[PDB]
């Protein structure tokens, strides 16, 4: 039925500048919000301003030294932290820009507030598109991410929920979140990703966990050019089996949009409808769900995808015609909500997918 | 006994090599030294004999720091784990502490240049160009709003208190960086003096900063309007070409893939694979065809015949008698072979040229069917989308371009045929033809990019199919044998006429004893025609 | 090659007043052919990877579990013995190599290996 979905947005998130020519652009969130305003989706949704997360809420997973470095480093004093900058992997790939700590605070606070809201049972759906940074490690920055807010949100969720299930449909492997919970059975991480000469270079079929957390981490490696039909054919049965064996109490869904066709860094061939089919499938199971952002580097497609999933979570149907908005010219020349795929070859043959699915099923049957 | 000798004989025969066989011997010898248990022995021998159930059953009867995964390494035990201040009980009991996973790669970055057509790079560049200007503009506008709000607050209080009002480094906003960033961008090196003036004496300094910011905002807005005008008709020129990932590869790949030698190799390789399988003695019946293709519509057949006739009728080097002969071959004999004039089959014995012609004709028919199906799908999707979007309350459930009418959507396919005819005549340029096809069929248009050449190829085959006595003798032999009914007939009567069919094949062997002989079976089923070709 | 970036960055600038198993060159299945060990098919259906220890060609999908990407280095086919040696991962590669070379000088040994096979084969031990 129709339920309540808390929405977290801070007006200042769109202004933070990663640098010239850097693929990561917070501006996308702003455009997404703008689209939500011009479809009239603010009336059926509750919008909150996320509180900034103190360093004390970040040091629950990150070391105090790394957080102190993040809070201290500025573009005008890069000379006095060079060694530290080498140590914490802050530099070329993850640059130091103006107000990066405030960006991390807002992104983390949105997801932490959503997790607290879900714990208090004031809602069964919280959305934070500023979140979804899953590559950050305990004491280092990786993959354009500085603070791992997914781990902090799950740590907040664990205070009331015995089992938390995390699902990752970003094209990259969520190594930070999987590594944070590699040896525990209270969190199982499902990741669908491209594998083979690709960042971060982890997430093999045989990475199934360690110690007490064995068989509680599943990875589906893929090839170039997966499309909507294959993704739908292999996502629904695997998630159904995971939910029937694991029986979780809360779900955290990472909705990274770099797995769509035409992405500046991705290789897949999904569309907005096929991407949001996963949201529909997850929502079918009626669990406290926390939807997060993530990757996505073709800015217009990110806006389209995230506004469509926000509409889907509200059980609202929106027209295929884009309404007039502040960033309308981004969406030319068609000005449609849905996107068309390319005709790139799908290298994932049916036998490959069947074999990987069978291996995953046999791995899942071993849970107690 | 001799059973063990026979077993070893068949295994070294089936392994087809000495090195793999010797690896098997190394396995069994390592077992013989009592280092291998029986179950472990069979689990090691399973790779060698996993595809021969008989051999596997016979062998079973005869018998009667640490690292995990692939990318996780154990942390040192004597390693000073970085202390954390917020660790609660769940933090200690849940968080991983012993494995660290090292990225198993070094390549810095390649994005996806492998699959990013130059037309997707222009779109990316235009996007980043838009984003830079937009982010600067919106930072300026947010700072303008913040200063307007603080000025409105200031104007409402007592004049003896205004000189006592001050601002911090957030400058009235919720961020300590953004407003200073905007002021720095506006004022260059003089930014710190203006910032100190704003913090110390807001009353006199706010309006002048607001005026400067507003003037810069207006100038940047008009510049952005001009840049928006320029950025358009680059998206228009790049969008449809960015989604078509195969045209550049497809043109050359298809211009090669249709040569006679390539078609011959495509079946010679399959014949060699089947011959090797027969040599190894694997369980495969010796009656399956090497290649199988499907024709799913007769209308596509007469459309293709009409296209080929249209091209051939405008040929200067083909004489009127040859035009008539090709007409009889194309509109009479070929439909008879496909039985246009269940479980009813036709048998045909052909040389190289007829095999080439059949391959090319099947390719053309399949492509025409693909285009037709795409047009039908487009029309259906448009009608369904119209019906769906008509019934939409949108948010109540708590310029642009004019899409074509339905009539154009259903007339796309005849328009496509007219376009193919125009291209064949040479009245339309290949570039305009390709652009119209792309705008008509989006990402499935490339299927028709090299049609004319294909038709040309087919034409040549037809012409040669008249000039070579072997081909006319082949068709005459088929007709003479069909007059007896041995070549092709009902499926059940096969065993009734099988010996007679053998005679036909015999004659084929004595008519093309220096040339490849092809057995072609046309099987009709549920409105489709399956053409199965096997090389003798 | 006219890009708008220079004009935008100037307009926004601060006032700083301071071998054999592969397709031929034209693209053709080489003849005679070598086939996959699992399906007995050539490179036409899919590219073949060649084991560098034994002359066994394989398909990326015909393996179990299938390979996701091309192996960049030296790859080991699943039809060798060093896999059971890999069960114990503590020992280094030099000892493994010396153990293998302990049987690399009398490679035929056909009489003695059939003899050991029948010697073990007796149901009642001697
Ligand atoms: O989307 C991501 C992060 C992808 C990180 C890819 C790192 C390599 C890279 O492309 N770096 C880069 C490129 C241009 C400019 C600066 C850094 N995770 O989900
Ligand atoms: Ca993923
Ligand atoms: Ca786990
Ligand atoms: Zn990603
Ligand atoms: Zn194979
Ligand atoms: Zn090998």
């Amino acid at each position: 039925g129709k339920k309540k979905v808390c929405y977290y947005y801070d007006g200042d998130i769109g202004n933070y500048y990663y640098g010239q020519g850097h693929p990561m652009k917070p501006h996308r969130i702003r455009m997404t919000h703008n689209l939500l305003l011009n479809y009239g989706l603010y009336r059926k949704m509750e919008i909150y301003r996320p509180h900034k997360a103190t360093a004390e809420e970040m040091t629950k997973y990150h070391s105090d030294e790394y957080i102190k470095f993040l809070r201290s480093i500025r573009p005008d004093n890069m000379s006095e932290y060079s060694k530290q900058m080498q140590r914490f992997n802050v530099g070329e790939d993850c640059p130091v820009f103006d107000g990066l700590f405030e960006f991390c605070q807002l992104s983390t606070g949105g997801s932490v507030a959503g997790a607290v809201k879900l714990n208090r049972q004031q809602t069964d759906m919280a959305v934070n598109w500023a979140g979804g940074l899953h590559h950050a490690k305990k004491s280092e920055a990786s993959g354009f991410c500085y603070v791992n807010d997914i781990v902090l949100a799950i740590l907040e969720l664990l205070k009331y929920h015995q089992r938390v299930l995390y699902i990752d449909i970003d094209i990259h492997h969520g190594d930070g979140v999987e590594e944070a919970f590699y040896t525990t059975d209270r969190v199982m991480t499902v990741s669908f990703h491209k594998y083979g000469e690709y960042f971060p270079g982890t997430g093999d079929l045989r990475d199934i966990g360690a110690g007490k957390g064995k068989y509680y981490a599943v990875n589906f490696p893929m090839r170039d050019g997966i499309d909507d039909e294959s993704y739908g054919q292999i996502f629904k049965p695997i998630i159904s089996k995971v939910m029937e064996m694991y029986q979780p109490s809360a779900v955290v869904l990472q909705c990274g949009a770099d797995s769509l066709s035409g992405d500046r860094l991705g290789c897949f061939n999904l569309t907005v409808k096929g991407h949001a089919k996963c949201v529909e499938v997850v929502k079918t199971f009626n669990l406290p769900l926390l939807m997060l952002g993530g990757g996505g580097y073709t800015i217009r497609n990110v806006a389209r995808c995230w506004t469509y999933e926000t509409a889907v979570a509200l059980d609202c149907e929106i027209p295929n015609e884009l309404p007039y908005n502040d960033y309308f010219e981004y969406f030319g020349p068609d000005f449609k909500l849905h996107i068309s795929p390319s005709n790139m070859t799908n290298q994932n043959t049916p036998e490959y997918m069947e074999k990987i699915k069978q291996r995953l099923f046999e791995n899942l049957r071993m849970l107690p | 006994t001799l059973q063990e000798f026979s077993f070893f004989d068949k295994v070294r025969r089936v392994l087809k090599s000495q090195e793999v066989y010797e690896n098997f011997l190394r396995c069994i010898a390592l077992f013989n030294q009592e280092l291998v248990s029986g179950s472990e022995l069979l689990q090691l021998v399973s790779p060698f004999l996993g595809k021969f159930p008989e051999l596997f059953a016979q062998f079973k009867s005869f018998l009667g720091c640490k690292r995990i995964g692939s990318s996780y390494r154990a942390l040192p035990k004597t390693y000073q784990q970085p202390k954390c201040s917020g660790r609660t009980a769940i933090c200690k009991e849940v968080l991983n502490d012993t494995w660290v996973s090292f990225p198993s790669w070094s390549e810095d970055s390649t994005f996806v240049s492998s699959k990013k057509t130059p037309y997707e790079e222009q779109l990316h560049r235009c996007e980043d160009e838009r984003f830079e200007l937009d982010v600067v503009l919106e930072t300026n506008l947010a700072t303008i709003r913040v200063l307007e709000s603080v000025q409105k607050k200031l104007s409402r209080m007592a004049p003896e208190d205004q000189e006592k009002f001050r601002l911090d480094d957030s400058l009235g906003g919720t961020s300590e960086v953004i407003q200073r960033r905007a002021i720095y961008r506006i004022y260059g090196d003089k930014a710190p003096e203006i910032i100190e003036s704003l913090k110390k004496n807001p009353v006199t300094a706010v309006p002048v900063v607001l005026k400067r910011l507003k003037a810069k905002e207006e100038e940047w807005r008009e510049a952005q309007q001009g840049f928006n005008k320029i950025w358009r008709e680059q998206y228009e020129k790049a969008y449809l070409k960015s989604l078509d990932h195969q045209a550049v590869n497809f043109k050359q790949n298809d211009t090669k893939a249709l040569r006679s030698k390539s078609l011959l190799n495509e079946i010679e390789s399959v014949y060699d694979e089947h011959q090797e399988q027969h040599s190894e003695g694997r369980s495969a019946p010796s009656s399956e065809p090497h290649l199988i293709f499907v024709y799913e519509d007769r209308q596509i057949l007469e459309d293709a015949a009409a296209l080929i006739s249209y091209y051939v009728k405008r040929q200067p080097a083909i004489q009127k008698e040859d035009q008539g002969t090709i007409h009889q071959l194309l509109h009479q004999f070929v439909p008879s072979l496909f039985f246009s004039q269940d479980d009813v089959y036709s048998l045909f014995f052909a040389n190289n040229n007829w095999y080439f012609f059949l391959r090319l004709h099947q390719t053309l028919c399949s492509r025409l069917l693909k285009i037709y199906r795409q047009a039908q799908k487009q029309l259906l999707e448009y009608r369904t989308e119209k019906e769906r979007e008509k019934l939409l309350c949108e948010g109540r459930r708590e310029l642009r371009l004019k899409q074509p009418s339905e009539v154009e959507l259903e007339e796309y396919y005849p328009a496509f045929l007219d376009m193919v005819r125009s291209l064949l005549e040479g009245s339309i340029d290949p570039t305009q033809y390709e652009d119209t096809l792309r705008e008509m069929f989006t990402i499935h248009a490339y299927v028709g990019f090299t049609m004319d050449k294909l038709v040309q190829n087919i034409a040549r085959q037809l012409h040669h199919l008249v000039s070579d006595d072997v081909c006319l003798k082949v068709v005459e032999l088929y007709l003479n044998e069909k007059k007896r009914g041995a070549a092709g007939g009902n499926l059940s009567s096969r065993c009734v006429r099988a010996a007679r069919e053998t005679s036909y094949q015999w004659k084929a062997e004595r008519c093309m004893a220096d040339e490849n002989c092809f057995k072609v079976m046309f099987l009709q089923r549920k409105g489709q025609v399956i053409m199965t070709i096997e090389l003798l | 090659s006219g890009g708008l970036m220079e004009q935008i960055q100037a307009l926004l600038a601060p006032p700083k007043t301071d071998t054999q198993h592969e397709l031929d060159h034209n693209g053709l299945v080489p003849l005679p052919v070598k086939v996959c060990f699992t399906c007995n098919r050539s490179c036409r259906v899919a590219p073949l990877i060649q084991c560098d220890y034994c002359p066994l060609l394989f398909h990326m999908d015909c393996l179990e579990p299938p390979l996701t990407a091309m192996p960049l280095g030296r790859w080991m086919c699943p039809n060798h013995i060093e896999h059971v040696v890999l069960n114990q991962k503590n020992m280094t590669l030099s000892n493994r190599c010396q153990v293998f070379d302990r049987f690399q000088d009398t490679v035929s040994q056909h009489v003695v290996k059939v003899d050991f096979l029948n010697r073990i084969h007796k149901k009642h031990p001697p």
